RNA sequence: AUUUGGACAAACUUGGUCAUUUAGAGGAACUAAAAGUCGUAACAAGGUUUCCGUAGGUGAACCUGCGGAAGGAUCAUUAAA
RNA sequence: UAUUGCUCUUCAACGAGGAAUUCCUAGUAAGCGCAAGUCAUCAGCUUGCGUUGAUUACGUCCCUGCCCUUUGUACACACCGC
RNA sequence: GGAAGGGCACCACCAGGAGUGGAGCCUGCGGCUUAAUUUGACGGGGAAACUCACCAGGUCCAGACACAAUAAGGAUUGACAGAUUGAGAGCUCUUUCUUGAUUUUGUGGGUGGUGGUGCAUGGCCGUUCUUAGUUGGUGGAGUGAUUUGUCUGCUU
RNA sequence: GAUAGUGGCCUACCAUGGUUUCAACGGGUAACGGGGAAUAAGGGUUCGAUUCCGGAGAGGGAGCCUGAGAAACGGCUACCACAUCCAAGGAAGGCAGCAGGCGCGCAAAUUACCCAAUCCUAAUUCAGGGAGGUAGUGACAAUAAAUAACGAUACAGGGCCCAUUCGGGUCUUGUAAUUGGAAUGAGUACAAUGUAAAUACCUUAACGAGGAACAAUUGGAGGGCAAGUCUGGUGCCAGCAGCCGC
């Protein structure tokens, strides 16, 4: 608790000034001695979870990326989050993803973000804040979608999915059903107010239930490209989206669309 | 199934108000006192002009067991050790129990937990912790060690006082396990001789 | 021995006043090497010419009238040498 | 758990490929093979060689950065609400 | 100082070219698994033996000198063939016998530092800042600290 | 009038004066005044209950007898406050004198000896004197100054000149709980001196040290400020404490 505690004090005197001089991480903590905040220090720097930056006559502490996501593991030990760390599914751009699992010990994912002194850490915190409130846009307008868990500040914990992309799916039997629902979800960004570019065979995630019952669902994962109606360019991106579902479903799943598909005047009557 | 008195200072302190308050007789007066006192201790009433025979008031559940903590610095010229398991008998108040205490360090702890030795410590004040009935009034003690080798049947170990009635006071014995770093890779190292499976 | 009247005048009582030693009883407030709770702790940050007098409303704070001070960073541009 | 080479047969995903990513101005790219070291056997490993041989710039600091400087400065550490 | 200005670069952008990420497979890392998937961040790390640095086992050879015993009718060390011997190789005792104190056992300061990590000294393969603007000698003026050199301009 | 005696000292009758920023009057004092004490280049600052002089008081007030002299407390009377004995009727009391006790507090000595000094009192050379002197207790201060001094050896040096080398002596160190012969008081004590009697001092027969114990302590060793670049433990009572602190 203690430790945590004093650690998230340095974490408090982070947001205060600009790269952090030694006194200030003495006096912020303010502990006992010299012992305490000079062994932490250096049990962060060879942990490479702080550095050293010595502008003439002016010692200072660099925090980089490492020394961060053990206060985010201690605010995700106060919401009831994971326990254990580590199981490399995917490296991407603006995150790191990882599975990971609680003490409960169901799986979950951890994308942590990368995108130094503050801004690296600040843009990783915003890039978090602002894919967690888009997934609870989508999750309160009802988009079927992964739920979120947590946000620690710039790591997204959310929930594992039993999916598997399209491109590695052969066929359904319901095709003409299927080509109504990648119609009407499209039609459904755009009664959102929305437009996803990217709705490429690599998003759709289909989770299988049964073979019988046939209540299944999808998941969307496209959040650096949904484009608002209003812009300049969204006539050929719905088109694209479109477009796409209908070629993939020539060549794939073989199937040619007898009713027309929406285009983007059709959608002007919609939202 | 010990009396487990909260604060020692304050509820002792309460307690001899209480005392204070139910004081039937005062010092200074004369009473024809009858004690409950059983036919078989007949034997051992001397005559009382021969022998000295003095009697003692005790106050509330001072009979009754606690975890209470006795100081205790080693008595001078006394090189002999004395371990935590020997019986060793306790002058405090007026009563002289034989206890098995155990011998801890008095350094304070935040979550007061405590080591424990095997023997008593050659050069400092140790605390003996121990199952004893509790006393109220903080009394000087004097530990000893019966003996009829000598001439006073008692070797004094040493003294101390009644500290506390305390059974958050806890102890735990250390065992460590010892290797050699025979060889090194400067970073990771082959040690030797530690475990063996 | 006793006794009249005087001045000297210790003291005593009665009130009323301050100045206190107290005891008790009534209340109020300050603290924790005390321990747990919610409020803004585990929350965001924000204001930033600075003051002086006076008046007002205030709120966790502080602002607005009237008049002074600089204890505030004079460039250029006319002439001179 | 086939070093590899040869013969016949079995003939799968894969209908020019997403978010994103790399290198590059003339014999250069690209395509191609060969030779030399790894070599007891084989390369999809590395290096040199030669054959065929484009498009398009010859501009820019707009992105990416990298520096080089100029100096408005340290509030030389001030008040607070917290 | 989160001022602005230039380079000047296809590890940057525009004109494009070949592309990767799309399919299958080769190959390097991480993860899992194990008894081991040896170990680094191409390691000349191409690969059944070796290389092997890791596992399942089976084994030799330890240990100097001193020092108390033990003796050539025997301590023992070796050339052996058979009983061996489990997967292989060792190992023990029956002779044919060399035996010859090399003794054997158990110890005492440490030979062994082919057990090593630290202190100094000298010094070195890849190096690399492959110093593309700076230094100091003074001057002077300023208690110190400092000014100039190290600049208005123009130019490479 | 009263007094020893002037004097509002008091009384009768008259006036309406007297003091004051040059500080009256009131208030405070952990204020007896002075000779003096401590400390400084000078000038000053602060104490003076306390050995000499003067004042005042004898639990608090008051009043008085005697006498040249007292508003006397080791004289009386009354009140107030304490307090003693008692056969309950009565009767005695003042240590801010010398000793001594309680209380109080950081804080302060013996219920000893003596009039031999120094003085004083009386009817007086002689008697008397806790005035005073003497001794005890006494680390209040102050003066003087034991806890060691010489040799020889070696060994290690250093220096002086002769060194060509040895060695020829002059010193001075260091050690060696190595050795030698000396000196003497602390202490004990015949005696004598001392003194009223003693104790002590000054003398002195006879003892009295290698002194591995006739054993010198108190505070320090970052800087101020002389002294550690030393070792161990600590580093859960510890970077700590006139100041700064690492």
């Amino acid at each position: 608790t203690d430790d945590f505690r004093v650690l998230q004090a340095v974490e408090q005197g982070s947001r205060s000034h600009e790269v952090v001089p030694t006194p200030l991480i003495h006096q912020i903590s303010g502990m006992r001695s010299q012992s305490g905040t000079n062994r932490a220090i250096s049990d962060l720097a060879k942990l490479s979870l702080i550095s050293k930056m010595r502008n003439v006559k002016y010692d200072g502490y660099r925090l980089t990326y490492n020394g961060i996501d053990y206060l985010a593991l201690k605010t995700m030990l106060n919401r009831d989050t994971v326990y254990s760390v580590g199981n490399t599914i995917g490296v991407g751009k603006e995150s790191d993803i990882y599975k990971v699992s609680d003490k409960n010990g169901n799986p979950r994912v951890m994308k942590i973000h990368r995108l130094q002194g503050a801004n690296w850490m600040h843009l990783s915190r915003l890039a978090a804040n602002k894919e967690y409130q888009f997934m609870s846009m989508l999750y309160s307008k009802g988009f079927k979608v992964p739920e979120p868990f947590d946000n620690s500040r710039h790591i997204v914990v959310m929930e594992l999915i039993e999916g598997y992309p399209m491109r590695r799916l052969r066929k359904h039997k319901n095709i003409p059903k299927l080509y109504s629902d990648l119609m009407c979800f499209i039609v459904d960004l755009a009664n959102s107010g929305l437009i996803h570019c990217d709705f490429n065979e690599f998003n759709i995630m289909i989770k299988d239930k049964l073979e019988d019952e046939n209540d299944c669902g999808f998941v969307v994962i496209d959040f650096p490209q949904c484009i608002s109606i209003q812009h300049q360019d969204a006539d050929y991106y719905f088109q694209r989206d479109v477009d796409c579902i209908r070629r993939f479903f020539k060549k794939k799943l073989k199937y040619e669309p007898k009713p027309d598909s929406s285009m983007l005047d059709t959608e002007g009557f919609g939202d | 199934r010990l009396l487990r008195i909260g604060n020692y200072k304050n509820t002792k302190n309460r307690i001899i108000k209480e005392t204070k308050n139910e004081a039937q007789a005062i010092a200074g007066d004369r009473i024809r006192m009858f004690i409950r006192f059983p036919k078989f201790l007949l034997e051992k009433i001397q005559d009382p002009k021969q022998l000295l025979f003095a009697v003692y008031g005790l106050l509330l559940h001072e009979h009754k067991n606690a975890v209470v903590n006795f100081s205790l610095q080693r008595w001078e010229q006394y090189d002999k050790p004395v371990p935590s398991q020997e019986p060793i008998v306790v002058q405090y108040g007026v009563r002289r129990y034989t206890i098995q205490p155990l011998f801890s360090q008095g350094s304070n702890s935040p979550n007061n937990v405590h080591k424990y030795e095997r023997f008593l410590h050659p050069d400092t004040v140790s605390v003996a912790t121990c199952i004893a009935p509790v006393d109220f009034t903080q009394s000087p003690a004097i530990f000893f060690k019966p003996s009829p080798t000598d001439a006073k049947n008692i070797e004094l170990i040493g003294h101390g006082t009644f500290l506390n009635a305390d059974h958050s006071r806890i102890l735990a014995k250390r065992a460590i396990l010892t290797g050699h770093p025979f060889r090194f890779h400067k970073t990771v190292v082959t040690v030797r001789y530690m475990f063996f499976r």
